[PDB]
């Protein structure tokens, strides 16, 4: 029971195809009875399997990486780290309770950014960008990559500087 | 011809293949990448797949994008024009000096030298530490090991030993370093370019000293192969040239966790307390092939961190059967402020005996024996 | 002679489905027995310790990077086996059965079965007469009779292998002066050390002159897996030569947690269930079985003895943790040797 | 507040809000080290962030460790702690400092997330509940707390007299236990039992007070 | 109550539904009709895209997957133990299951016919003498009256002999395996003399 | 092509046999 | 039908006492996950479970 006898069912050897010329006409008038029970096959998009407690995991999506952004239909964004093989577990961010078996899921495609800048100085947001200190959102800003490895070894100098804490306890 | 990757979780990544799967231990490819991203096969899933380890951090990769085939090992460049180089584990340039000046790519993956070409000529390597050379004399060509606490000492003993015998011996040495700190990286290449080890200009070619970095930030498909790709440029030096090269590899336990934090996501049960369950073979397979041969020498000098010091975690506790001289660091003498705060009892050395010395070596390290593990029995009681 | 004694082999096969880690699934292979040594394509050798319903798990006695998924494995029809005789004296072999010493091949041997059952009730007969071991502070406290077990218990860096090699300089200051039956021959078992602390271990056995009487078996740390599980039970077959002939033999094994550290790699690599300290559940038996084989065979049965010096390193002096937890309860007694009054000048710190 | 952006992820939001928010906290401090500036972080709650790791991990069938902690959580710590540095001069000179936070659980340093994170930074500060009922606040451990550079790290006039601080108060820890016989000999014994004392009298100070 | 035997065990869960059926068709003595039958389904699960939808989509619910399956097996000349097959398969969304159940019911039956495939390779394609000669040797290696398959083979590395892929045993009669050990016997007599 | 999907058994219900076994045999006449 | 947003209550018919179910994973196979508010002792694989 190996592959070569599953390539060698790709060889047809039926001797006889007294089905296959009638279950190819009655094929489509049973599919368009059951018509309604039909979600439409899914491909650069996603749908959802199982959800629950910030992890969801999601049918389909061949054009998401490890760490890309996504949209649930709500509007809740999400992160897939990791791709199983028919399906991407989805982390969810925040509250997961608006997502059923059968909602959509977009892809953003970006990796997940968070707005940075000076413009931010004096401004409290989550770890998302969103703002929670009612001033409106962040002005002179733009976003940049979180999942970016450390400056290298050619980048770095020798440290001089003694940064105070203004306690003596510390800096003694 | 060549396959795609089916298939990622975290660092892992899976392939799948069309016939002819690659040999284990070989070089995968992926395009379209923002770096060259080398994925070292494992084991074989069954189902026409290989797993793999990742050299740079998977987040990226497409489900199903183009995998090619090198068909062989990992091949870093090995050669006299790497001394003076800051070398990555899959042979990269990341001193932003061109490209490495060098030729006869090597497969960094290999056997162990064997039993019929080892050396048992043992000469004492005269340090410079008086703790060192007079209580856990080193062997020429033999093996260093330095344990101890994060935050005990150990990598100012390494760079310490790097200016006793690795600025006066003349010929070529190589430091390789597992998963340290990127501050005690980077200050090391500006206390070698100012003592002359690694030049830069013209006289690339005179220096002495290759870096092969393997930092902290790196994913663990990193951490745990630049302890190798530190070990063939060294072995490189040892059969071809003959010259003797000291080895200074930096944070041995290092390796053997950067294998622990994947060896559970290849699919293995963990191990005693939560360490890899091969532990034996991958440490046992990276020491035997640091030695002194017939044809050259190969002076390994290895520091681990050990957590918390307590040597009762199987990780170090393997380490101490591969290391002839040990210099073990207490902490407890570095509380003390004595610096160094070698262990006059835990750190013991293979070359301390009179049948090879002499009589007026061992009598007084070992009345230095009798004179602290009394001063230890006699410390409870004082108080 | 050789053309004319040719019939081809019939021999059965085996498919690999997975292999990783020295570790080789196999599919197929509808008659092979457990613990059969199979061998691979590659030159390779592999032994069959689990066998499934549909693969057979197969270990791997070397270097795995050679087998690709869909290559072949040949069944041999023979559990593992070691050349035992006199002609392996002297000599530096690995644990599987083949020399690495670069002397060329081992003669005057003979392969026999590196698994059988213990010597019986009948079998024994109570030790009375001493083996005689050189360290004073062994013979006089703490003695060991000829054909008895005794642990070589103790830290690191701390002289276990001292009381081991001592004891065997100790045969060759004693066999030069005893009749032909009586002298104990020497098979020291190198478990998990270095390549290069056995090449020091050879060499004090040449230079005093001891490799007349010593057979070096040392599975390396520097090979794979098996090779270390099995190096106790093929060298305790060299010592089984050495019982029915009727001579005296000391066996010696060292640091054998390090064969314990081999018989759990294996374990949770073929996803045995896992038990204490995550070891296997009858590792407790896979170390009786090594250490009840030697003993003190009666009158009747050949006469021969056949005594066995264990060694477990600990790690601070704990003897209850679980490795020497099982070898302390089977074997009869404990040579503890403390690393702290190592330096109290007491040597060995036998406590 | 002028000078502080604050990214809060509490404890009644979900897991990965928790586990990017140190994340998505040195992607701001990055552009202050990018743009030539100095860069002070704060990643509160460090252990915290872990468990908030550990989570996600345990509902993704992702096969757990020590503490039930994953493989790769060195790595996690690793490079959230790698990417803070000083660079060259040929990108500005910018700077970044870090400040992780772990609680031990009531005095585990052997704890799992403890061991990755003390051998990951470059100094300790330990803060035991023992230091801080006996007046010492803050609470620092003295004998314990190790850094790397040392000299041309603290203020140099400061520089000279730290080396008469810290050896005075090495052996003054080593004579404040043995007070079980009234000795005070040879005007040493208590002296340096004079001096240490009141140099624990003299770090003390108040919460809140930048001085 | 009784069942008739089958001619050799296998696994479990997912090819002993061939060895269920194997004891159901041959209980019906309808070995050949249904075996092709299966054969016919994968031609419509390599063919048609509609059907092999309902045996790898997840979203379908639990009832549209049984009434398409008896909605398309109507009489059609199919059999109803093949009928009943495929709808339970699609009861319990198993109808990935049959890429697995055929090849075992194809060795079901070729274990029940004593029929073992093999695969003869040469360096020289075989005459009508070559190949009767080949079979004496060959039927010594099945071990008793079972029938044979030839599926010749040219590869040009042997250097003419034969290797007999059984896929259970192999017989290497090759010269390239002969020199080969020839070899390994020079090596292993002049290193001893 | 379009078989690369069906290569392997996959379903839930690990007593699977049990629950076919009782949709086969009632087609024994 | 459709399945009901997570932790959503569900009524089931038929037992003894009202019991009570809340929705926390939809576990697939148009199947939810609930933790029972109440006893559970007497539930059949075919009682009818309505939503609010
Ligand atoms: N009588 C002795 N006098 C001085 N040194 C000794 C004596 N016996 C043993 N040693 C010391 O023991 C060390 C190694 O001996 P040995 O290998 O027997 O110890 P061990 O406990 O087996 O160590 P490990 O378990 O790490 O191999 C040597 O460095 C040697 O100096
Ligand atoms: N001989 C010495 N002189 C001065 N400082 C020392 C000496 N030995 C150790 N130290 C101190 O020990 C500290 C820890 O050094 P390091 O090797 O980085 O420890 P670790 O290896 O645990 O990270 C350093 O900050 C260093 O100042
Ligand atoms: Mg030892």
């Amino acid at each position: 029971a190996d592959a070569k006898a599953l390539d060698e069912l790709r060889k047809p050897k039926f001797s006889s195809k007294y089905l296959i010329q009638h279950v190819s006409q009655k094929l489509i008038p049973a599919v368009k009875e059951w018509e309604k029970s039909y979600q439409p096959p899914v491909i650069h998009l996603g749908r959802v399997l199982s959800v629950g407690d910030g992890i969801a995991r999601v049918y389909g999506l061949k054009s998401v990486q490890a760490g890309e952004l996504v949209c649930f239909d709500s509007g809740v964004k999400g992160m897939a780290l990791n791709l199983q093989a028919d399906h991407v577990g989805v982390v969810v961010f925040g509250n997961d309770s608006v997502i059923h078996q059968g909602d959509l899921v977009y892809r953003t495609g970006q990796i997940v950014n968070v707005p940075i800048g000076p413009g931010t100085l004096g401004r409290v947001t989550d770890g998302l960008g969103q703002p929670i200190d009612g001033k409106g959102p962040l002005t002179n800003v733009r976003s940049s990559l979180v999942e970016v490895k450390a400056p290298g070894i050619i980048a770095r100098q020798s440290v001089r500087e003694p940064l105070f804490t203004g306690v003596k306890a510390v800096d003694a | 011809d060549a396959g795609y990757v089916s298939q990622v979780i975290g660092p892992v990544v899976d392939v799948r293949f069309d016939g002819e799967l690659p040999s284990i231990l070989s070089s995968l490819e992926v395009e379209g990448h923002s770096v060259r991203l080398v994925l070292e096969v494992a084991q074989h899933m069954g189902d026409n797949t290989v797993r793999c380890i990742a050299m740079d951090s998977t987040d990226g990769l497409v489900r199903g994008q183009k995998v090619v085939d090198t068909g062989s090992p990992i091949k870093v460049p090995v050669g006299r024009g790497t001394l003076g180089r800051i070398m990555n584990v899959i042979g990269e340039p990341v001193d932003e000096q061109g490209p490495i000046d060098a030729a006869d790519i090597w497969s960094i993956h290999r056997e162990a030298p064997e039993f019929t070409e080892q050396s048992t000529e043992q000469e004492i390597l005269v340090t410079g530490i008086k703790v060192v050379d007079l209580l856990a004399p080193y062997q020429r060509g033999g093996k260093i090991g330095l344990f101890g606490g994060a935050g005990v000492g150990k990598t100012v003993l390494i760079m310490e030993l790097i200016n006793n015998v690795a600025k006066a011996h003349g010929g070529f040495s190589v430091f390789a370093g597992v998963g340290e700190r990127t501050r005690e990286g980077n200050d090391l290449y500006r206390e070698m370019i100012e003592s002359g080890v690694i030049k830069l200009g013209a006289e690339r070619g005179n220096s002495k000293c290759t870096l092969v970095y393997g930092q902290m930030n790196e994913p663990p498909g990193a951490r745990a192969r630049v302890a190798l790709t530190g070990l063939t440029v060294a072995e490189y030096f040892r059969d071809i040239e003959g010259q003797d090269v000291l080895l200074f590899v930096d944070n041995i336990f290092r390796f053997t966790q950067a294998n622990s934090e994947v060896s559970a996501l290849l699919g293995r049960i963990p191990s005693a307390v939560g360490y890899q369950p091969t532990l034996a073979t991958d440490l046992g397979g990276l020491q035997e092939r640091i030695t002194t041969t017939t044809k050259g020498s190969i002076t390994s000098v290895q520091a681990v961190y050990v957590p918390a010091d307590d040597l009762t975690d199987p990780a170090p506790a393997t380490t101490f059967a591969h290391l002839d001289a040990t210099t073990v660091l207490s902490r407890s003498i570095a509380e003390l402020g004595i610096y160094p705060a070698v262990d006059p009892l835990d750190s013991t050395s293979r070359m301390l005996n009179p049948n090879v010395i002499g009589a007026e070596h061992y009598n007084v390290a070992r009345g230095v024996q009798k004179v602290l593990q009394d001063y230890k029995n006699l410390q409870d009681i004082i108080a | 002679e050789w053309e004319k004694s040719y019939q081809p082999p019939v021999i059965h096969l085996g498919r690999v489905l997975s292999v990783g880690d020295g570790i080789a699934r196999v599919y197929g292979l509808k008659s092979v027995q457990a613990g059969e040594l199979v061998c691979f394509d590659s030159g390779v050798k592999g032994m069959a310790l689990n066998l499934q319903a549909d693969h057979v798990g197969v270990v791997v006695f070397g270097n795995d990077s050679v087998i690709h998924q869909g290559d072949l494995v040949y069944r041999t029809g023979q559990i593992v086996n070691v050349p035992i005789g006199p002609g392996t004296l002297g000599r530096v072999t690995d644990g599987l059965g083949q020399p690495i010493d670069g002397k060329g091949p081992l003669t005057n041997v003979r392969s026999s079965l590196v698994e059988v059952k213990a010597p019986g009730i009948i079998a024994r007969q109570s030790v009375r007469e001493p083996l005689f071991t050189g360290v004073k502070a062994v013979d006089a406290l703490v003695p060991i009779g000829r054909g008895q077990r005794e642990l070589i218990i103790g830290d690191r860096q701390t002289g276990k292998t001292a009381v081991a090699i001592d004891a065997i300089i100790h045969q060759k200051n004693c066999n030069e002066q005893v009749p032909k039956a009586q002298r104990v021959y020497c098979v020291y078992v190198a478990v998990g050390q270095k390549r290069s602390t056995v090449a020091q271990l050879v060499k004090l056995f040449t230079q005093t002159g001891a490799m007349r009487y010593t057979i070096m078996v040392s599975a390396t740390a520097s090979d794979a897996a098996p090779l270390q599980f099995l190096a106790p039970y093929s060298g305790c077959a060299m010592a089984e030569y050495f019982r029915d002939t009727g001579k005296h033999g000391l066996i010696i094994y060292d640091d054998l947690s390090k064969q314990s550290v081999a018989y759990r790699q294996m374990s949770l690599l073929l996803r045995r269930p896992p038990g204490r300290e995550a070891f296997p559940g009858d590792v407790f038996y896979l170390h009786s079985r090594l250490l009840e084989r030697a003993a003190k065979l009666s009158k009747e049965l050949g006469g021969g003895s056949l005594t066995a010096f264990p060694v477990i390193e600990t790690q601070a002096g704990d003897v209850s943790a679980y490795i020497a937890t099982n070898v302390i309860s089977i074997t009869d007694g404990q040579i503890f040797l403390e690393t702290e009054l190592f330096y109290k000048g007491i040597r060995p710190a036998l406590n | 507040m002028r000078y502080t952006i604050m990214v809060s992820a509490t404890a009644s939001d979900a897991a990965p809000l928790q586990f990017l928010a140190p994340y998505s906290g040195c992607a701001m401090a990055e552009y202050f080290r990018d743009t030539g500036k100095h860069g002070l972080i704060i990643y509160d709650d460090l252990s915290k962030q872990s468990v908030a790791y550990r989570q996600m991990s345990l509902l993704l069938r992702r096969p757990p460790g020590r503490e039930a902690f994953p493989g790769d959580v060195f790595y996690l710590h690793s490079r959230l702690l790698e990417r803070a540095a000083k660079l060259s001069k040929e990108l500005g000179g910018g700077s970044l400092t870090a400040f992780p936070v772990i609680e031990t659980q009531a005095g585990d340093v052997s704890a799992y997330i403890a061991t990755n994170v003390i051998s990951i930074t470059d100094g300790q500060i330990f803060l035991e509940t023992e230091l801080f009922y006996k007046g010492i606040r803050p609470a620092l451990n003295v004998g314990l707390s190790v850094s790397r550079v040392g000299s041309a790290a603290q203020f140099p006039g400061m520089k000279q007299v730290a080396g008469t601080l810290k050896l005075e108060l090495a052996q003054y820890r080593e004579v404040a236990a043995f007070a079980q016989f009234g000795s005070d000999l040879d005007a040493a014994t208590q002296y340096v039992l004079e001096r240490g004392a009141r140099l624990t009298e003299m770090l003390k100070q108040k919460q809140f007070a930048p001085i | 109550l009784k069942l008739p035997t089958a001619p050799l065990q296998l696994s479990g869960t997912s090819a002993q539904i061939a060895t269920l059926l194997w004891q159901v068709a041959a209980k019906e003595n309808q070995l050949d009709k249904v075996q092709d039958e299966l054969y016919q389904f994968i031609e419509l699960f390599k063919q048609h895209s509609e059907l092999r939808r309902l045996a790898t989509d997840p979203f379908v619910p639990t009832l549209v997957r049984t009434k398409i399956i008896s909605s398309v097996l109507k009489d059609s000349g199919a059999s109803e133990i093949t009928k009943k097959l495929f709808e339970a398969l699609a009861d319990e969304g198993a109808l990935s299951a049959l890429l697995e159940v055929t090849v075992n019911y194809e060795e079901l039956m070729l274990a029940h016919k004593k029929e073992v495939y093999c695969t003869v390779i040469t360096a020289e394609p075989l005459d009508k003498l070559e190949r009767v000669e080949l079979t004496k040797k060959a039927e010594k290696f099945v071990d008793a009256g079972f029938k044979l398959v030839m599926q010749e083979k040219i590869d040009k590395k042997l250097l003419g002999g034969f290797v007999i892929e059984f896929s259970d045993r192999r017989v290497d009669m090759s010269t390239a395996k002969k020199v080969e050990e020839f070899n390994n016997f020079v090596n292993k007599l002049v290193l001893s003399i």
